[PDB]
RNA sequence: CUGACUGGGGCCUGUAGAGCACUGAUAGGGCUAGGGGGCCCACCAGCCUACCAAACCCUGUCAAACUCCGAAGGGUCCCAGGUGGAGCCUGGGAGUGAGGGCGCGAGCGAUAACGUCCGCGUCCGAGCGCGGGAACAACCGAGACCGCCAGCUAAGGCCCCCAAGUCUGGGCUAAGUGGUAAAGGAUGUGGCGCCGCGAAGACAGCCAGGAGGUGGCUUAGAAGCAGCCAUCCUUUAAAGAGUGCGUAAUAGCUCACUGGUCGAGUGGCGCCGCGCCGAAAAUGAUCGGGGCUUAAGCCCAGCGCCGAAGCUGCGGGUCUGGG
RNA sequence: CGCCUCCUAAAAGGUAACGGAGGCGCCCAAAGGUCCCCUCAGGCGGGACGGAAAUCCGCCGGAGAGCGCAAGGGUAGAAGG
RNA sequence: CGAUCAACGGAUAAAAGUUACCCCGGGGAUAACAGGCUGAUCUCCCCCGAGCGUCCACAGCGGCGGGGAGGUUUGGCACCUCGAUGUCGGCUCGUCGCAUCCUGGGGCUGAAGAAGGUCCCAAGGGUUGGGCUGUUCGCCCAUUAAAGCGGCACGCGAGCUG
RNA sequence: UCCCCCGUGCCCAUAGCGGCGUGGAACCACCCGUUCCCAUUCCGAACACGGAAGUGAAACGCGCCAGCGCCGAUGGUACUGGGCGGGCGACCGCCUGGGAGAGUAGGUCGGUGCGGGGGA
């Protein structure tokens, strides 16, 4: 949904000081546009939490701009798992491509047999309108078994939707689970 | 305890001998390389050992041409 | 148990551990996972036996995502052999694991279970860890 | 991806590159036969000889060895005399050749 | 510009580039002062010694 | 004038890093050869396999002897700066050719060694001359020509030993931590941020009740406290056929739950600072000692002061170069 | 114990260890020169014996082939046949 | 042109061992002892708790792994000492640490009592005699409250033995 | 002085791959024959000559398309020269300068010189 977040323009400050200063230090552009910005580190945790790569994010910027952008990547302290660096992309209109959610519809047969479920691809790739974006793709994940797998050709789409992988690309499998029973062999 | 290892052969002292902008006489080894790392160009020999060498004198002027490989070249005074 | 099935070159330099995880440092396939905290080598007994353990306490169901491989040939000479005349034979084979790495990811578990199974795994490893969860910064990872 | 026919291009035209005189290129088509002295430190086409625009007729080799008397006349009126000839992917033969004789007749040095 | 420069710390266990840098400025002893011109060149020396001298552009 | 070194410019490189385009290694999937199983089976094929398992594709990783890439740098050369116990050449004389420590980058080692072996650098060696570090060759400061009962600083200090502040402001610690060690644990403490409920009243102290058939799979005959196949609602605060004591039997307790009495925080998380345990070796102990707790500790901010053979001041000597 | 290749080896070269890997102590009268001609491996489909893999055909391929022998470098615009 | 002059810059054209019968010059440039640094090995101690323990992870236990301490073993290095630091064992004499064998105190218990197990605090005192063996060590004998483990140059030869 | 074609070259994929349409005036090519020149480890496939029946099918040329490919920012960071510290150690921070690779946006279905022939 709409995720509202005050954009500010860094201007030559060191990102070692905005990091320091509870800032975010990013970047805002589109094929028009580029400005270095920084955001509140912890505002920006608590809305992109919420405001997953899958959804607009209006940044307010100072001028009064309300940009609908998407976090098109995000940099993170491996030494941390702390983000350092943001990668807004400037959501004009001209439909671009994102990931949007998986809404599973439905628990798997074989998993409700005792087997476990992984999903492969947590979110979809797709070329969709800037304001047509669905949040979500639901599937039938119920009819599976321990061992059944679905693809990318298999997710029906909303309107306006351009599935941008591979359609034989798998996404959510039944594997067996995990069991001790097969560790006394292992013991 | 024994060991197969231990033995390596002498350093050959291969490279680049002179550089680009490097005033150079008629025969001098340019390059003492292993194959064509470099290839010979204007002015430029290359013995059986593909050792780039000065042509005439002049100048070095090294030149990559993308696929067509690594050039040298000795242009005149 | 985990060890590479060959390899170009038997024995292996020790080599640093400094700097950060370069890979494998996001959730990626479970739902939570035991990020390292403090660069150090993994053994393949040390990798089983958190895997072991996490398997035991799940003690049915779930999913466990081994996210590092012990192929770094571990060398030890001989029980008092002096110094020199040759280097020491394969003891095992180790797991480089620098700060930032997600060791592991169990998936197909409640909350609760992989929490307290990524921290038994935990003691079982000689490193400081920190059990996780698949993040947005997992999700744009 | 070359050809026989290209590989033998490269071929030839590296090997007389290679030596630093003029190259004298010679395009054969089916019905006419082009021929050019050029300076491949310049890439420009010093002398142009060309059956096509002669307008000659007859047996191709007739016109191959007039051409190269042409190529070989406007040649010396500029001077160049030593000159590296290029059979490019053809055999040095039939009207290729004739043309060749018709340079170094043609007062051509090569 | 012109750069009075004045030796504060020594060079002693630094390395030998170092005091070299040191000499190309003529610095011999600690509390030894050189009001020199701004070349990109000696400029440069000082800069290779910034940590072991105190700088003030004076003229 | 060419030196070291420096700036400009030119170019050379495959390292760190990164990456998987090569070689390998590789986790899990899709896919699926192919081999394995079951039938169908020999009339030869066909299904199923949650078997292994190519190749390939997806996601995710590794590599000193992998590289689609790739620094910082370093090398060289031209130009410029650079007059120096600089440089070059020619000769005479050498000693040295057991090195070591420290830092960094590596190998070996056990990612042990005051270890070994290399590269770059430094110091000692030869500077065990000087200040600090208590003591200590290489740790910090700093290159000892000499004298002076002069001054300014370096590191390091300014509670006494011992010179300089019981100096100033802001905090934290209560362990003498400081002034020894790890994982792990911990209502330690201080500061944070995060969420719950907070007067259609909190935690909390209490107070009062808190279930029925009774059976299910009925079976070590306990419907409920027992190995579990279960979990209809019912009784007008509604309290679950229970958490646990008696129950191969009832009890009775108590909890969740019903409200009230009190009436304001309370409840749970994550982060950080400093602390605790963890923490046992052998002649007498100790932070160098004394002692030290809004410190005489730790962190932050200052100012001032001490502080060397450093520097400056005076005088003197001596060597090189110039007059 | 001598020489070659690679890493070690820190993007110049050189650089140690009873460090990590392999080689050489030849061979070719053509495996040399030169001119001319051609371009591989591999994969798929078709093809009597005959196959996984003989020879043939078409199709896709920058080189992953080959280049006398270790490795590396180089290399098809040939050093390959 | 004659080289495994391959110890490959090739000491002769031409050459192996042994010495506890030894000797000389040197070396702590280098070993055995000890000491020293490390703690791989070792002793001990904690972490996780799989599982056991009618059941019950933790009375007792503690898989697989992890983290430590000590510096008594075997080790590594070779730092002092090779113009000398005498090396196992026994005896005499002790002194010290506690990681306590008994004696003292206590906790928990799968502690009915008694007897125990385990852990905690505790070093004042004690920790026997003998057979075998050079032995330390160990086994055994009879006991004991117990029959501790270690450091002190594996203490102690200008104290003894050999 | 502009368009097209044919030869060359340079830049070395933004230049390629793939698909799409398109060219026959001319050029080129395909193509027609093989007596000649020449040739096939067989073959006029190739090369070579004579030639012009037909065709742009192919090829080649040009224009479109980003599916692939390739290029690729900006920021940020790894890393690092240097100066500092911290850490028992593994190793880690800070100041100054440098500064990636990956990825992201985005871009590319080429540009350029020379000489000929044709046309305007």
């Amino acid at each position: 949904m709409e995720y509202r977040l005050k954009a500010y323009y860094r201007e030559g400050e060191k990102p070692s000081a905005l990091r320091r200063a509870g800032k975010l230090p990013g970047v805002m552009y589109n094929r028009h546009l580029n400005r270095k910005v920084y955001v509140d580190l912890v505002e920006f945790d608590k809305v992109f939490r919420q405001a997953s790569i899958h959804h607009v994010i209006v940044l307010e910027l100072p001028d009064g701009q309300s940009l609908p952008t998407l976090v098109r990547q995000v940099n993170l302290d491996k030494r941390r798992r702390r983000p350092e660096h943001v990668d807004f992309f400037v959501l004009s209109d001209e439909p671009v491509e994102m990931y949007v959610p998986l809404r599973f519809v439905g628990t798997p047969a074989g998993v409700r047999a005792g087997g476990v479920l992984q999903e492969i691809h947590r979110d979809i790739l797709v070329k969709v309108s800037p304001r047509n974006i669905p949040e979500f793709i639901e599937v039938d994940v119920s009819g599976l078994e321990i061992g059944d797998s679905l693809h990318a050709s298999d997710l029906k789409l909303p309107p306006g939707v351009e599935l941008a992988v591979s359609p034989e690309e798998t996404i959510a499998a039944v594997v067996p689970p995990e069991d001790v029973e097969k560790l006394a062999e292992e013991a | 305890g024994s060991t197969r290892n231990g033995r390596d052969s002498q350093a050959k002292r291969l490279g680049v001998k002179r550089y680009e902008g490097q005033v150079v006489r008629a025969g001098n080894i340019l390059v003492r390389q292993r194959g064509t790392r470099f290839k010979p160009g204007k002015n430029v020999g290359m013995g059986r050992d593909f050792t780039l060498f000065a042509l005439v004198d002049g100048v070095v002027e090294f030149q990559d041409r993308g696929r067509l490989g690594r050039y040298v070249h000795v242009r005149p005074l | 148990m985990l060890m590479p099935r060959r390899m170009k070159y038997r024995k292996q330099q020790r080599g640093r551990l400094k700097g950060a995880t370069k890979g494998g440092d996001y959730v990626a396939f479970g739902d939570y996972g035991l990020v390292a905290l403090e660069p150090a080598w993994i053994t393949a007994q040390q990798i089983e036996a958190a895997r072991v353990a996490m398997v035991r306490h799940f003690r049915r169901g779930g999913k466990i995502f081994i996210r590092i491989f012990p192929d770094k040939p571990y060398t030890k000479k001989p029980l008092e052999v002096r110094m020199g005349k040759g280097k020491g034979n394969v003891e095992g084979y180790v797991a480089v694991v620098k700060p930032g790495r997600v060791m592991f990811e169990v998936a197909g578990v409640t909350e609760e279970q992989a929490m307290e199974a990524l921290r038994i795994a935990g003691h079982k490893l000689p490193i400081k860890t920190k059990i996780v969860r698949r993040d947005a910064y997992d999700e744009a990872q | 991806r070359l050809t026989a026919y290209e590989r033998r291009k490269f071929r030839v035209r590296n090997r007389i590159k290679r030596t630093g005189r003029l190259r004298l290129s010679v395009f054969r088509s089916l019905k006419h036969i082009y021929a050019q002295i050029i300076d491949d430190e310049k890439g420009v086409t010093l002398v142009s000889a060309s059956s096509l625009a002669l307008k000659l007729k007859g047996n191709k080799t007739e016109v191959a060895r007039q051409v190269g008397r042409a190529l070989a006349e406007k040649a010396l009126a500029l001077g160049i005399k030593q000159v590296a000839f290029d059979r490019g992917p053809y055999k040095y033969h039939g009207r290729v050749k004739a043309l060749a004789e018709g340079a170094r007749e043609g007062g051509l040095e090569f | 510009p012109r750069l009075k420069v004045k030796l504060v710390k020594s060079p002693i266990g630094y390395p030998k580039d170092q005091k070299a840098a040191l000499k190309a400025l003529g610095l011999r002893r600690l509390q030894q002062e050189r009001v020199l011109e701004d070349t990109p060149a000696i400029r440069g020396n000082v800069e290779k010694v910034a940590h072991l001298v105190r700088v003030e552009v004076v003229e």
